């Protein structure tokens, strides 16, 4: 049978410079063969049912069911996602989301402003959302930090 | 048409909504079958004040209006009520005078 | 920048947003100017007569459009597709 | 002497009869409007979104959407349900135009039973007949009167 | 009667010393005044439009009307009217569903008229043909005498 739906997802908060990582509810969906959403496939995709890049700002992995991102300043504002639901039986159940992306509530007024300069050309590693977030997260690990996103990067500038 | 209810500050108020009488168009045989749904408002507002709230499980089941009263909300109240018929597209427009005032005897600490 | 006026048609507020506070709702006895009316996030959207009818104009266009759901065209009487000069297609792979 | 726009204590009325408020974050109504009519400025188009839910129009007297000059478009990603409940639909157009219709194959063996085949009384009523080797529409006017 | 200022007009009545107008809209929030005929807002976040109990709700509008539901639209309504200048489309991705006993405008619609002597005679057109499960196949026709009788069904066998 067609799986069916029961809890939407409102909205994500995110915010420039910020990595956000959502892991799918398990009662999101539900299906009367499988009854579970970790037992169903799940994809994410667009207004016309296209996949999102591999060098979208937003990626969303289905074995570990867990959506991922961190924006920019030129996608702040609002935008739209579908989540998709497919079972064994070939049906998909479809929800809609909305996420909102802010700009950093500090701002410009922050106490502290670390500056540093690397070697090699920041043009592969801004061009790559995943030399950005490899990057974010090995700064978490270099303080020791769990929670990736206490790091916002504000500017990268080719030296 | 108009039904005067006395409400009072401090406990719920809830009125069970029965289509025999609320609608001006009797509905004869079996009156349980017509699914009738019921959309409450303020006289000239279209939503009902924070402590009145309205709900209905499925059209073939009655709705029902309930609240508790506020001390800030006392005294006279108006509802415009609407009867939409699911199925009849009957239009049944209904007044509902609400009198609330102070609760009598001792309260509920 | 303009921040305020007030003259014989009208007056302009210049604030960022407008914010409305109560429950209960609002009147407007006149009109509602807005390009653009969109659903409160987590919320439905509503288009709704009372008791009476309702009616809808675009002399250049109407899209409803369905990205991901239904057009539960439920009436009772008529759903009467009529064009003045053009044609009704049905785009779909099977036909019910 | 007229009032214009007047502020006290009390409240602050507004005795003309526009509000125009210009911030391109725009308003934040927290419930239902109540209106007689919606528009936007001249020459301005207007979208009724509904960005993360569902969408009804509903009306007990009738809803006529009106496209005089233009034209009515409806996509949908889904099945489309024209659920005339117990009545008539009547569809006025000079061309009507099916190009996505599975072909069938013509042949004496039958697949399975159920196949029927469309026919026209004259007073635009729809109905079916018993398919056949042959037409079997005018043989099945009983339903037209 | 013209002011100017980097910050702008103020009054506060001194016998509350409240703000009671500003226009440092970042600081004081803005109210909707009383007894206001219209107002005109690029935005509006309206959880629901209605009429009162006597005139008729009008979205009316020059420019184009372009409504979208992202769960999809439901219309409820006694007669319910499409007057469109031009063509009507209607689109689906799975099925359409024509439920209801359906008419059509004989006038309207062209009749083939039998004074020409087979000006299309032998020649390739469809004839549409009833499913058991309310599909529609339209089978070409070779002579005179063929039906909607099908051996390879394109409605699929009957399960
Ligand atoms: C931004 O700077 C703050 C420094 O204030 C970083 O937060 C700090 O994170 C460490 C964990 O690596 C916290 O250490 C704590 O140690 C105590 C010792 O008992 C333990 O009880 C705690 O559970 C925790 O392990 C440290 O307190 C915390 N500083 C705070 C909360 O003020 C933060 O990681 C930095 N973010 C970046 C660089 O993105
Ligand atoms: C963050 O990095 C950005 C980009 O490296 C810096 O913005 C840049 O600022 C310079 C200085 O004004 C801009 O140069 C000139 O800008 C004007 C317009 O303002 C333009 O007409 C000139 O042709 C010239 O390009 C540069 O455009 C601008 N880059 C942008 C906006 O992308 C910014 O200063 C850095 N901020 C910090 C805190 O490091
Ligand atoms: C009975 O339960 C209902 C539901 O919990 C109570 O109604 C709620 O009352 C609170 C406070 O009176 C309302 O909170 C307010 O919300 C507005 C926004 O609408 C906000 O601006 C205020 O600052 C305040 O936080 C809440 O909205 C309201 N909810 C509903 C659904 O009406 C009611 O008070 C309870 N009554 C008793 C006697 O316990
Ligand atoms: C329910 O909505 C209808 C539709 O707007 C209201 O009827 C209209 O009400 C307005 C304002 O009360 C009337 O405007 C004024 O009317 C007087 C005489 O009626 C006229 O001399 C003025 O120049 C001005 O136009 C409008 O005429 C009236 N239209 C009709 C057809 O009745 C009605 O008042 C609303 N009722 C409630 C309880 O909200
Ligand atoms: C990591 O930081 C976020 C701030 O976005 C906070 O919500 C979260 O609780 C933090 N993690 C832990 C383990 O406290």
């Amino acid at each position: 049978q067609r799986p069916e739906l029961k809890n939407h997802i409102d909205r994500v908060d995110a915010w420039v410079g910020t990595y956000f990582e959502v892991k799918i509810p398990s009662d999101t969906f539900y299906d009367k063969e499988d009854t579970t959403t970790d037992k169903l496939k799940l994809t994410l995709k667009l207004r016309e049912q296209q996949l999102v890049g591999e060098k979208s700002w937003v990626q969303f992995n289905s074995n570990s069911q867990l959506m991922y991102g961190l924006p920019d300043s030129s996608h702040v504002g609002k935008h739209e996602y579908f989540m998709h639901a497919t079972d064994k039986g070939g049906l998909s159940a479809v929800d809609a989301f909305e996420i909102h992306v802010h700009k950093r509530p500090q701002g410009d007024k922050a106490p502290a402003r670390f500056k540093a300069k690397f070697v090699g050309d920041p043009a592969p590693v801004v061009n790559d959302i995943h030399k950005k977030i490899a990057l974010v997260k090995k700064l978490a690990f270099a303080f020791g930090d769990r929670n990736c996103s206490t790091v916002t990067l504000q500017n990268i500038t080719r030296g | 048409q108009q039904t005067t209810l006395y409400p009072l500050v401090g406990r719920v108020f809830v009125h069970t909504l029965e289509p025999a009488s609320f609608l001006h168009l009797p509905e004869h045989a079996a009156p349980a079958t017509i699914p009738v749904t019921y959309h409450a408002h303020l006289q000239g507002h279209p939503d009902l004040p924070r402590w009145l709230r309205y709900t209905q499980r499925s059209p073939h089941h009655p709705g029902f209006l309930y609240g508790a009263a506020t001390p800030e909300d006392r005294g006279r109240q108006v509802i415009e009520v609407t009867a939409y018929n699911r199925d009849s597209f009957d239009t049944a427009g209904q007044s509902l005078v609400l009198l609330i005032r102070d609760p009598e005897g001792s309260p509920l600490p | 920048k303009l921040l305020f006026s007030a003259d014989d048609n009208e007056v302009v507020v210049g604030a960022e947003r407008l914010r409305v506070l109560g429950a209960e709702g609002t009147v407007f006895p006149k009109s509602i100017e807005t390009p653009n009316v969109r659903a409160d996030p987590f919320k439905e959207l509503r288009l709704e007569s009372p008791t009476r009818a309702l009616v809808m104009e675009a002399p250049k266009g109407v899209e409803i459009n369905a990205e991901a759901g239904n057009m539960e065209a439920t009436c009772r009487t008529e759903l009467r597709l009529e064009s003045k000069d053009g044609e009704i297609k049905l785009d779909a792979a099977k036909i019910k | 002497g007229k009032s214009l726009f007047t502020v006290d204590e009390e409240e602050v009325v507004v005795g003309t009869d526009r509000l125009r408020v210009t911030g391109p974050e725009g308003a934040l109504f927290e419930h239902s409007v109540e209106t007689p009519l919606v528009t936007a400025d001249p020459f301005q188009d207007l979208r009724l979104e509904s960005p993360t839910r569902s969408l009804s129009m509903d009306a007990p007297r009738g809803v006529h959407i009106e496209a005089h000059a233009g034209e009515v478009e409806a996509l949908s990603q889904m099945d489309i349900v024209l659920h005339s409940s117990d009545g008539t639909l009547v569809l006025d157009a000079e061309t009507v135009c099916l190009p996505k219709l599975l072909q069938g194959t013509q042949a004496a063996s039958g697949s399975s039973q159920g196949l029927y085949e469309i026919c026209v009384c004259p007073d635009g009523k729809l109905y079916l007949s018993v398919a056949g080797a042959g037409t079997t529409c005018q043989e099945h006017s009983h339903i037209c009167l | 009667t013209s002011i100017t200022s980097d910050i702008g007009m103020q009054f506060f009545d001194p016998r509350t010393q409240n703000i009671l107008f500003s226009t440092d809209y970042e600081t004081h929030e803005f109210h909707l005044p009383s007894g206001v005929k219209s107002l005109n807002v690029q935005k509006a976040s309206t959880e629901r439009i209605t009429s009162n109990a006597t005139s008729d709700l009008n979205i009316k509008v020059d420019g184009r009307a372009i409504v979208r539901g992202n769960e999809g639209v439901f219309i409820m309504g006694k007669t319910i009217e499409f007057h469109m200048g031009g063509n009507m489309e209607l689109k689906a991705e799975n099925s359409i569903i024509l439920n209801g006993t359906v008419m059509v405008s004989t006038t309207r619609l062209p009749s083939s008229s039998s004074a020409d002597q087979l000006g299309g005679g032998d020649w390739v057109r469809y004839k549409l043909c009833m499913c058991a499960d309310g599909t529609l196949f339209k089978v070409q026709v070779t002579g005179q005498n063929v039906g909607c009788q099908v051996s390879d069904n394109p409605c699929g066998n009957t399960h």
